[PDB]
């Protein structure tokens, strides 16, 4: 299932990057 | 190797989670 | 009791090194490999300094369910070469610890290299390294696991590459090992990258040496990225050859800066016959520029032993006596030829005249043409005028020679007061230091 | 001297040069690089003696370089020669890199649905198919499917399903695994339909395997066709299970259409099994016969009374505990305590009684005649409105003449007081019917201009048109919201707009942007809800990204809270990552963001506990703000259902905490608020039922999503707690050999007794009786094959299953 | 990480640069320089 696992790891990075943007945006709001 | 080594490249992208922990500490 | 004590401490150190690497490899990624492997590599270097009992410890390193403590008792029980190299795999497969198996394969090779047989037995160690290399080839190519071995055992492969270089040094050279390194470069082209390729390529340049400078030119095209320079010593090694390439290529001015940067990055002692070679290239290239560098600033004692020639040669460059330079060249031709910078000395024999003109340019704002002829002992004033055209050269103040009454006007740059004329001059300098503010971003990222 | 050979213009020399370059590419990479311009002319030159070989050496110029696109250009020149090196150390990676170029180009072609897809290089496609053939030779289904969806070509996918022709796992539930990781529904539906066709090609088409087409494709004719085949072969036993499975797994709509296809003996049986009303009655029978409900816990909460929210909190909590049981013993014991509730909370209390009686259906309507206002008090108009709301709850999720009768009652009902709950009940009862008459009556309540009745109408308007994607309905609601001065109507309408756009996934994105764009905060809250409903049970990054920006950007706390609630609804399908996003949000300056995060963490995990999620909830309970505290207690309870002390260490501690806060007068009345309700959530249906928004098939549960989303608005509106009651799936398993016959079935879980204990490894049932059983126990349960009655369907998980009688 | 590789290829200092500058010179020892001025 290496082809399926490649999609699964790719999904994990996509979710993490999507969440990573949120932390920086809220942190900037906290600075204000 | 195309669909069994490309998944390995996504493992390289896993380090971004470590950056997310560092930024999470700043949020706190 | 005195012979067993070295064996007990070394075995305990190896056990701690194995345990730390294995535990980290089991948990997480990136932090899993090379977190302490570089520390383990320096510990391995200490083990190399501190010394057959090590092969018995290697024997049957792993069998199946973890029994390392029981295995340590078994190693003591043996107390109470080529067969030993393949003995642990033959006696029982590890059944796990794939990164550890490569480290376990590496541990016997270091004593074989320490023996320095310079014989077929050392080549047999090279064959054992080739077997270890095959495991490294399959670490990501056949095994679909994370690159713990690429992150850590590639450094082990680099040590094996250096051992392979030792075998070739005993014989001639192996371009095929460099081709294998090119295959490793293809692995570097993949998800993970290593800079060991440049160091072996430097050896390839070295093997061709004077006979071929194309390999150095090929190296310039081969130059890619890897600015991480995690070893740092590796960056100095890359810089030392890169500076050598420029010096032989007549780019002396760029080379001296590169050598100075390379000289700064020498954490290892490099006490005898080592750092002195890096120092030798920097001093010769500065002499080739014509600026005179006194040896008092650095003067490493080992640099000094090789510097009895260069130091007299530096005095000869200052002196106007060709015969003194000739005596230095004939008497001290040896050793400089061993350095391989002897060709640079041969070009330097013509360069002696340039040093005097540079001194004149700093000393006199508007020197007379006849005076230049007296200072450099030119046979005729017309020869001095010809020398003045050579004096303009490049990277010096505009001569702006009248060619008549003005003679060698050699007018210096004016309004160089760090004012409007140098406004670019003293603002550009700040931009570079302010650019180094990147260190605050890089370290902030690490947490 | 490769350049020197090129300098002489001889065709034999041209062949000699390429052969020499092939011999030592590594030794002189620069020499090929210096002559690359000459090599490129030769590689593209037909006149060149070996342009294909020149292309092969051109890839060698890029052997040191990493450019895959240049290698693809070399493949065009090489033609067969690139294919000839099917396996060659470095070239194998370069052809794989070309395969990566091929998949991205093919994915782009798949993206274009208007045709004019850019042609794949034939030579590039040839290396890809040849390597794909090697995967078929390898026989790995995974390797064969490795380029199947990368190319996004069904024809290649048919070859991949064939693979080495073993087709065992692929000819079964491989579709379910692919659907979970599938990114595009449009490409997925083609894969799903073709895979069910391959399952049909197998001599026996498994009903579970063909179930995915039955529910995800949702084609009414296709389910009718398989049902017709079952009638043709007279396989009633197989037919009985698929019809019941369809009713539980998917909503009506197409299910109603197949019932219509079936209607125009076996015919009567097939209509009844598809309707699944008898199964709902069996679930009511399971609840009434078996309820693990402790009166003492209710009495302990009853003794401590603030005399305000407590009366409302206790009545809803008991209603959850007795939902469908019809055992209103607590109401019978206290008459003065029930009388204490004011006319409004009393309206909610009669609706709570409907939740208790939500199982008898038509029989319950006859029982409600005893609780009818003329039978009870004519003076209490709110009790009359609550009775209408209770009637709707009893028939909720069911379409019937009773729903039309409720509409007739609504026509004769008072415009405001009766329609405060009467419209809400009718809409819940008619949810998904999309009847024009109910829509018109709801519009009449909407145009009444009274927001309190209108808010009920707005929620009802969303329920009836849920999933409709009706432009006219959305336009009417958005237009009324713009013109409605009262905020209360806007809040009810805001839930309604989200309900109408259900599972769009991209259909309502323009509307979602417009609501977020709208200056009004309530409309923006509706937009966050619209993100949740359109992307319910979807991990789609686009929905998360819009939610991510709005929660940070919107100053209004209510909008920020709505966004956090939305994050939970979208991530129910993948709840493992649901706590991680919440943990940073759980600690924040806003009381609303912390309260929202606690609510969000509970909903995405739902009945399941992530352990990290349970640990995160405990500090939220100790948070200083009472509003955050009340949310934490309820959120923990939602996780607590489907859990026992053995499974989770703090399950008893949270139960003790709820009793402690109710017991302590010093604890804020607002803080305790839902702790008594939380005890009801854990004890709902005697602990027998639990909240699950996802089917075992992976289909989203339409009642579950509606109940949870409305439950978040329950803080905005107290009666919306009744909406949560609909979403309470039982953990019991139905095992009947015949539809009208209950066989004695004794499946044994063979699991540790502590999991079985509800506040020796074996399990037994009598005259199946369906009774609460842990889903983990259902996973490890062993069917009674030795017993005369043994399930025909494998009892892998709890639910209606075929049973075989010897 | 010892490089190795290249073995194949004040009290007694600080004033060394100053000493080197006039090591060839200073034959006059300054006193002769004064005598040269006297002849001038």
């Amino acid at each position: 299932d290496l082809y399926s696992r490649y999609k699964k790891l790719q999904q994990e990075l996509e979710f993490l990057e999507v969440q990573e943007e949120y932390i920086k945006d809220e942190q900037k709001n906290l600075k204000k | 190797y195309l669909s069994k080594i490309e998944e390995l490249q996504l493992i390289v992208n896993d380090k971004s989670q470590n950056l997310r922990r560092l930024q999470a500490q700043r949020n706190e | 009791p005195p012979p067993p004590a070295p064996q007990d401490v070394e075995m305990k150190e190896e056990a701690a090194t194995g345990g730390g690497s294995t535990g980290e490899a089991d948990g997480k990624t990136a932090a899993a490999a090379a977190e302490h492997s570089q520390r383990e590599l320096d510990t391995v270097t200490l083990e190399d300094i501190k010394e057959g009992k090590e092969p018995r410890f290697v024997l049957r390193a792993l069998r199946m369910l973890p029994s390392t403590s029981r295995r340590l008792n078994h190693y003591v029980l043996y107390k109470a070469l080529l067969p030993f190299l393949e003995e642990p795999m033959d006696t029982e497969a590890d059944l796990q610890f794939r990164p550890r198996t490569g480290k376990a394969a590496s541990t016997p090779l270091l004593p074989e290299v320490e023996a320095y047989l310079q014989l077929l037995v050392v080549i047999f160690m090279m064959n054992s390294k080739r077997y270890k290399e095959a495991q490294k080839i399959s670490d990501d190519l056949m095994q679909k696991i994370s690159t713990q071995n690429r992150r850590a055992l590639d450094l082990v492969a680099a040590k094996c590459y250096y051992y392979h270089a030792r075998v070739y040094e005993f014989l001639d050279k192996l371009d095929v090992v460099r081709s294998f390194l090119h295959a490793r470069l293809r692995t570097a082209t993949l998800r993970h990258d290593a800079d060991g390729q440049a160091t072996l390529l430097n050896l390839l340049l070295r093997n061709y040496l004077h006979y071929s400078l194309y390999d150095q030119a090929e190296k310039l095209v081969s130059k890619s990225v890897f600015p991480e320079q995690a070893n740092n010593n590796e960056w100095a090694r890359y810089l030392y050859y890169t500076g050598r390439i420029k010096a032989i290529q007549l780019e002396y001015s760029e080379a001296r800066r590169t050598m100075t940067n390379a000289l700064r990055k020498a954490p290892q002692h490099t006490a005898v016959g080592f750092k002195q070679t890096v120092h030798k290239l920097l001093i010769v290239v500065e002499l080739l520029l014509g600026e005179i560098p006194d040896r008092l600033q650095f003067r490493q004692p080992s640099l000094k032993r090789s510097l009895m020639p260069y130091f007299l040669l530096t005095q000869a460059v200052r002196t106007g006596n060709l015969a003194k330079f000739n005596q230095v060249l004939d008497q001290f031709g040896e050793k400089f030829q061993a350095d391989g910078t002897y060709t640079l000395i041969i070009r330097l024999r013509h360069n002696v005249i340039k040093t005097g003109v540079r001194m004149i340019s700093l000393s006199y704002s508007r020197i007379s043409l006849a005076d230049i002829a007296q200072k450099l002992q030119l046979d005729s004033p017309e020869d001095a005028e010809f020398i003045v055209a050579k004096a303009i050269r490049d990277g010096v103040i505009e001569a702006s020679i009248n060619h008549e009454k003005g003679y060698v006007q050699s007018k210096e740059m004016i309004d160089i007061y760090s004012t409007r004329e140098p406004q670019l001059a003293f603002h550009q300098r700040i931009s570079f230091c302010l650019d180094i503010h990147n260190m605050s971003v890089k370290a902030m990222r690490f947490p | 001297g490769i350049i020197s050979l090129l300098d002489e213009d001889e065709p034999q020399l041209k062949e000699f040069a390429l052969h020499k370059l092939n011999a030592v590419v590594n030794d002189f990479w620069a020499e090929i690089s210096e002559s690359v311009d000459k090599i490129e002319v030769l590689y593209e030159d037909e006149g060149f003696r070996s342009r294909q070989f020149a292309a092969l050496v051109a890839s060698k110029v890029f052997y040191h370089l990493g450019a895959f696109e240049e290698s693809l250009n070399y493949a065009l020149g090489a033609g067969d020669l690139f294919n000839v090196n099917d396996n060659s150390e470095y070239v194998e990676t370069i052809i794989a890199k070309c395969i990566d170029h091929y998949t991205k180009q093919c994915v782009e072609n798949a993206d274009l649905p208007e045709g004019e897809k850019k042609p794949i290089d034939q030579r590039l496609e040839g290396i890809v198919n040849k390597m794909f053939q090697r995967c078929l030779d390898d026989h790995k289904y995974k390797q064969a499917i490795g380029i199947a969806l990368e190319t996004r070509r069904l024809d290649v996918f048919e070859k991949t399903i064939l693979e080495s022709n073993d087709v065992p796992g692929m000819l079964a539930y491989s579709l379910k695994l692919c659907m979970s990781l599938m990114q595009n529904k449009q490409f997925r539906n083609k894969v799903l339909r073709v895979l069910v066709k391959i399952y049909m090609n197998l001599e026996k088409p498994d009903f579970i395997n063909v179930c995915q087409c039955l529910i995800f494709l949702d084609d009414p004719q296709a389910v009718s066709d398989i049902l017709e085949k079952l009638v043709k072969e007279d396989n009633l036993l197989m037919a009985y299970q698929i019809c019941f499975d369809l009713y539980e797994s998917a909503s009506q709509q197409f299910l109603s259409s197949v019932i219509q296809n079936l209607r125009t003996d076996q015919t009567l049986k097939m209509i009844k099994i598809l309707s699944g009303e008898m199964a709902i009655e069996l679930h009511l029978q399971f609840l009434i016969r078996n309820n693990n409900t402790d009166l003492m816990i209710l009495k302990n909460t009853k003794d401590a009374v603030r005399n305000s929210v407590c009366h409302t909190a206790t009545v809803i909590a008991n209603s959850f505990m007795h939902c469908g049981t019809t055992s209103d013993q607590f109401l019978r014991d206290n008459l003065e305590w029930l009388a204490r509730a004011t006319n409004w909370a009393k309206f909610t209390a009669t609706a709570s009684l409907g939740v208790i009686h939500k199982g008898h259906e038509k029989e319950a309507l006859q029982l409600m005649a005893t609780y009818l206002p003329k039978d009870t008090s004519p003076g209490s108009a709110y009790q009359e409105g609550g009775g209408l709301y209770a009637l709707g709850l009893i028939h909720a999720n069911h379409g019937g003449d009773i729903i039309d009768y409720l509409l007739n009652q609504l026509k004769n009902a008072s415009n405001d007081i009766v329609r405060h709950g009467g419209s809400l009940g009718l809409g819940l009862a008619a949810m998904g019917t999309a009847r024009q008459d109910v829509y018109d009556l709801l519009k009449t309540n909407l145009y009444q201009d009274d927001a309190v009745t209108g808010e009920a109408a707005g929620l009802a308007l969303g329920l009836v048109m849920l999933g409709s994607k009706n432009a006219q309905a959305i336009e009417d609601m958005v237009g009324y919201a713009q013109e409605t001065q009262h905020e209360k109507i806007l809040r009810g309408l805001a839930v309604g707009i989200a309900l109408v756009m259900y599972g769009r996934m991209e259909e309502a994105d323009a509307l979602i942007e417009s609501l977020c764009r709208d200056k009004d905060p309530i409309l923006r809250r509706s937009g966050m809800y619209t993100v949740a409903m359109a992307y319910c049970g979807s991990g789609n990054n686009k929905a998360i990204r819009r939610l991510l920006h709005v929660a940070v950007s919107d100053v209004n706390d209510d909008v920020r809270r709505a966004a956090v609630e939305s994050l939970g609804f979208i991530l129910f399908r993948t709840p493992e990552q649901c706590p991680s996003v919440v943990s940073l949000l759980s600690e924040s300056y806003n009381p609303h963001v912390r309260y929202g995060a606690a609510m969000a963490l509970g909903i995405c995990c739902a009945g399941t506990g992530n352990k990290e999620a349970i640990n995160l909830l405990e500090p939220m309970t100790n948070d200083p703000v009472n509003y955050v505290r009340q949310g934490a207690l309820i959120a923990s309870a939602l996780i607590m259902i489907q859990q026992t002390e053995i499974t989770c260490p703090k399950v008893n501690q949270f139960r003790q905490l709820y009793s402690k806060v109710i017991n302590d007068k010093h604890d804020d009345v607002m803080a305790k608020f839902g702790a008594i309700l939380a005890q009801g959530i854990l004890d709902a249906g005697g602990h027998n039922v639990t909240i699950s928004l996802q089917s075992r098939t992976g289909h989203t549960h339409m009642p579950s999503v509606v109940g949870v989303l409305v439950f978040t608005q329950f803080w905005f509106w107290f009666p919306l707690s009744h909406f949560l009651s609909l979403a309470y799936t039982p953990t019991c398993v139905i095992g009947l050999n015949k539809d009208l016959k209950m066989p004695k079935v004794q499946y044994k879980s063979n699991c540790k007794p502590s999991t079985f204990a509800y506040p020796t490894a074996k399990a037994k049932k009598k005259e199946k009786n369906p009774a609460r059983v842990m889903p983990a126990q259902l996973k490890v349960l062993t069917m009674p094959e030795t017993c005369r009655y043994q399930p025909f369907k494998p009892l892998s998980i709890g639910g209606i299953i075929i049973l075989k009688d010897t | 990480m010892s490089e190795k590789k290249q073995p194949v290829d004040e009290d007694n200092w600080d004033d060394d640069n100053v000493e080197d500058d006039f090591s060839n010179q200073l034959r006059a020892e300054l006193e002769k320089h004064g005598y040269k001025m006297e002849t001038s």
